[PDB]
């Protein structure tokens, strides 16, 4: 029974390190993507603010054209 | 009542002394200034005097009701909302206010600015505070407790500094919600002691997926601003409702007698009749209560007493009595009725106030007690207004608000985020699920008003 | 009692049986519409098998079960088993008897006349139900979303309905019924999977396809442009360790099956995409009624939850269509449950009385009370 | 020695369960963020085209106004 207990200890201790290792890498991968996600989100908002103006200017030009 | 109860009683005459000291006290909590009345209670109250198996008094409890809804954000220039707020601003030192990002000036805020007014010519809040503090200590609210109470209001104020800088993410029609003023938004989450991020994601984006096993959240998509501002208010309205209830109930914990036990004798007290320069949805519900109140008397001093004659073995005959006017009641209770059709017009999110008003003129203007500018040829009725006959006098109302003001619906998603709080204060505003008021839960707060008043009359028609 | 009557809100289809308590907003009780037997023979004594296994009880332990499907998008293969499907709704989940509270169901437009009386008979003339009604699928979502003027395309799983409702009902039609949604995609995957040593044959595993589907499957922005991009192994191949024991790096299997939607040619039908029929239905209406339809499009159902479904529509339509009004597609937070958000409404309304059928009303007009009241 | 090994195995499996749980929540968090990032990326590209179109149509309107 001792041999079995030692055997399970080996595979458990090893899998424990792998599980912890994966937890760090997964968190590492989450961080690098989270940062990029925030940068994109911010960039998207800014562009859409310009998208508003771009249209209002285009419409204003059309209304200004109708007058002339 | 006293003296008739055989005079002496240490625990009995004690209330006779404290209830006299209640005059400078009661005026602080459940009272506000109306242009017609200064000491006007802004909530239905049904006091209950307790007694023993002899006839002497021992104590009593208090029961409130749904109470006006839009008095927290909307009102005419000159009136106020609730004392508890104003008594705070001019109470705490400027030092403590600055720490909470506050200032002794309502105009500086937003929620309070949407009200219209701030300063009152008849009331002196600055000089009243230090006088109230003595009354605060009279009951048993020491500075330690005072500070604990000011936090709850500070939380409300932090919610009041949170609006939505109409996110211009969408280019045309619909629009998302984004908070540029993160300072103010963060201040709330900081004092609420919750994740600022989760708070913004869970609220701005509602979650739904409760398949008995019990929910999997986060799936959502942005919505218009009107709904955002609407859901926002519903949060600030449901928080105060459950606050006032839990607040006054915890005050009695120090006052309410625990030494004795026995039966109960009831006493009623409610707001009275009023007429302003311009009437609105508010007057409709208030005047509606009077119609229910008039029915109360008729049901009791006119109807119940008659049934007592034929029950006490007396040769009585049914004498002509003016109409039982049960039509003005059935017209707003059972299917096919006023507030029965209104409920139908509410949930139809697009059916605005104007459309609902149209459903009244057509479905009715045939049943007694209703007129307008279309049917009744009378210029006195504006095209944007309508006539409504009461038991005698005539009143013209406006259709402003009505729906969004009455609905006040707040489902889980938004509430759930607050119920799962670790702070003892926040979760305190969300008691352990329905306290002696279960039935069904989701069905607007407007329809819940009717239920609160119906539950009131039911227990009025079962006593002497 | 007092100010409480309690009304159930149900909405069954070919994917889920949505149900709740009373006055709810979102569906509380949900379970798959399945009912099979034991091909295996129950151990027979370790329970006189019976209970086909249903509700969150059958789906939990599939394998052993011989899941048979009664409601294939519209047509019901057999009504006898339906009795034991509704025996799970009110009783097991809701824990309330149908001989107490009303009931609300959904109506798939243009449903067989024989089905109207058949359904009603199961309740009134057997399982006493004081009152009930069968509202029309799409119309419900309109009000809840808060739209008065829209063109609705409600498609959950059963069938597709192009309903240009934006003011009233019962006009010529401008509506269509197509058998190309949900379950149709579930059966198509196993077909193509055979080209990669995969073959989910029977129903038990066919359900697993649905699971794997709603976690990765997507719709290509543009099949033609993403063809050359297939060379890249970053945006296409996506690992998915099957929770049973199999790794399937789906890449071109995610946007090949959903393509059937826009390409009915992959299921042997002359019918065109859902953007051609859209024109077909709009053109049969007034001429001064279109400008507002394009302005606001209502796309509800779980089919609109897929990534890359709304943006594509704004690319193909604008190409060959009136180009004057703003083009905008409305996709509510949970556009799938939009039906249940509106379903709960009508159930909680009082004006609803002058529409439904009451106990006595049935005996007063016989079994034809249905088509005599509703339509 | 068996008793000592069993004791070490008990706590080992407990740490293993905790490690795997942490990794399961981490890999899921990375998955949902990655999905959101892709959704934002596509929304950024599709609008990047609109922004340009909104700018060009404005410049064209200006040129059209100059002619008249
Ligand atoms: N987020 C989602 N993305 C894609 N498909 C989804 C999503 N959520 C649910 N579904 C799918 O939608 C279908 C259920 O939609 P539903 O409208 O309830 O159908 P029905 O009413 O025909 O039963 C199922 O196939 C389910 O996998
Ligand atoms: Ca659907």
């Amino acid at each position: 029974e001792l041999d079995r207990a030692q055997e399970r200890l080996a595979t458990a201790l090893q899998k424990l390190e792998e599980a912890e290792k994966a937890a760090d890498e997964s968190e590492r991968g989450m961080k690098v993507i989270e940062s990029r996600a925030q940068k994109d989100e911010e960039k998207m908002e800014i562009q859409e603010i310009q998208l508003k103006e771009a249209k209002h200017i285009a419409e204003d030009a059309d209304r200004k054209y109708e007058e002339v | 009542l006293t003296f008739v109860s055989s005079n002496q009683s240490p625990n009995g005459e004690r209330i006779s002394k404290m209830l006299l000291d209640s005059n400078p006290l009661l005026e602080a909590f459940g009272n506000a200034k109306t242009l017609r009345n200064d000491n006007s209670s802004r909530f239905g109250k049904y006091m209950e005097m307790q007694f023993n198996a002899v006839g002497s008094p021992i104590g009593g409890k208090i029961t409130n009701y749904l109470l006006e809804k839009s008095r927290v954000v909307g009102r005419t220039q000159g009136e106020r909302s609730f004392h508890i707020f104003y008594q705070m601003l001019k109470g705490l030192s400027q030092s403590k206010l600055d720490e909470l990002g506050l200032t002794p000036n309502a105009p500086a805020y937003e929620y309070l600015k949407k009200s219209g007014c701030f300063d009152v010519s008849t009331i002196d809040d600055s000089g009243e505070f230090k006088i109230i503090v003595k009354a605060m200590e009279t009951l048993g609210l020491k500075e330690s407790d005072q500070n604990s109470i000011w936090r709850i209001l500070a939380a409300i104020l932090h919610i009041g500094n949170i609006t939505f800088a109409e996110a211009a993410e969408q280019r045309t029609g619909t629009t998302t919600v984004k908070v540029s003023d993160t300072k103010s938004l963060a201040a709330a989450a900081s004092c609420l002691k919750t994740d600022q991020q989760s708070l913004s994601i869970a609220l701005c984006y509602r979650s739904i997926s409760t398949g008995v096993g019990k929910r999997c959240e986060v799936i959502s998509v942005p919505m218009d601003c009107n709904q955002a501002a609407y859901s926002r208010d519903a949060l600030a309205k449901a928080l105060y409702e459950r606050l006032f209830n839990w607040l006054v109930s915890k005050i009695n914990t120090i006052i309410n007698c625990t030494t004795e036990k026995g039966p109960v004798i009831g006493i009623l007290d409610i707001y009275g009749f009023e007429v302003f320069q311009n009437n609105s949805f508010e007057q409709l519900n208030i005047n509606f209560c009077n119609e229910k109140l008039q029915q109360l008397f008729i049901e009791l001093t006119l109807k119940s007493e008659q049934e007592e004659y034929v029950r006490e073995g007396i040769e009585w005959k049914n004498i002509e009595y003016f109409n039982n006017k049960p039509i003005c009641e059935l017209i707003e209770k059972k299917p096919i009725g006023l507030i029965s059709l209104l409920d139908e017009a509410c949930l139809i999110a697009k059916s605005t106030d104007q459309t609902f008003l149209d459903s009244i003129c057509k479905q009715f203007e045939k049943n007694p007690h209703l007129q307008s500018y279309v049917v009744s040829k009378d210029r006195s009725i504006g095209d944007t207004c309508f006539r409504l006959k009461h038991y005698a006098g005539d009143v013209t109302y406006d259709v402003r608000g009505f729906l969004d003001k009455n609905k006040d619906t707040l489902f889980g998603d938004l509430i759930s985020s607050m119920q799962s709080s670790s702070d003892p204060l926040v979760q305190g505003l969300f008691p352990p699920t329905r306290p002696e008021d279960s039935k069904k839960r989701p069905e607007t707060a407007g329809s819940q008003f009717r239920n609160a008043m119906n539950a009131l009359i039911t227990t009025l028609l079962a006593c002497s | 009692d007092e100010d409480e009557t309690t009304a159930l809100v149900c909405d069954n289809g070919s994917g889920l049986v949505k149900a709740g308590f009373a006055g709810d907003d979102a569906p509380r009780a949900v379970f798959p519409s399945i009912v099979g037997r034991p091909r295996h023979q129950g151990v027979m004594v370790g329970m006189g098998q019976k209970d086909s296994y249903v509700g969150d009880e059958a789906q939990s332990k599939r394998g052993i079960l011989t899941l048979k499907y009664p409601i294939e998008h519209g047509i019901i293969t057999n009504w006898d088993d339906m009795e034991k499907i509704w025996h799970h709704t009110f009783y097991n989940e809701l824990r309330v008897a149908p001989e107490e509270h009303p009931t609300l169901l959904t109506e798939a437009p243009l449903n067989p006349k024989a089905n109207r009386e058949k359904m009603t008979q199961i309740m009134f003339e057997t399982f006493n139900v004081p009152a009930m009604y069968v509202a029309i699928q799409a119309v419900l979502s309109l009000y809840a979303s808060g739209r008065t003027t829209g063109i609705v395309l409600d498609s959950g799983d059963g069938v597709t309905h192009n309903v240009p409702i934006y003011e009233g009902y019962a006009l010529p039609h401008a509506i269509m019924r197509l058998d190309l949604a949900g379950r149709d995609l579930t059966d198509y995957l196993m077909k193509i999977l055979t080209e990669r040593g995969y073959s989910f044959v029977t129903t038990a595993e066919r359900e697993i396809v649905r699971d794997i589907k709603e976690k990765l499957c997507y719709v290509a922005l543009d099949f033609e442009n993403e063809m050359a991009t297939a060379a890249s192994s970053s945006s296409l191949e996506k690992s998915y360790e099957l929770p049973d024991g199999q790794v399937i790096t789906i890449g071109n299997e995610r946007f090949r099956c959903p393509e059937t939607l826009f390409q009915p040619s992959f299921i042997g039908m002359e019918s065109a995409g859902i953007h051609e029929t859209t024109y077909n239905s709009i053109m049969k209406c007034d001429i001064d009624i279109r400008k507002d339809l394009y302005a606001n499009n209502v796309m509800s159902g779980g089919t609109t939850m897929y990534p890359g479904i709304a943006d594509r529509m704004q690319k193909e339509i604008t190409a060959l269509a009136p180009s004057t009004m703003k083009i905008k597609i409305i996709a509510p937070p949970e556009r799938k449950y939009s039906v249940w958000i509106g379903g709960s409404i009508l159930a909680s309304l009082s004006t609803f009385q002058q529409m439904w059928i009451t106990k006595q009303e049935y005996d007063e007009a016989g079994p034809s009370i249905v088509h005599r009241k509703c339509f």
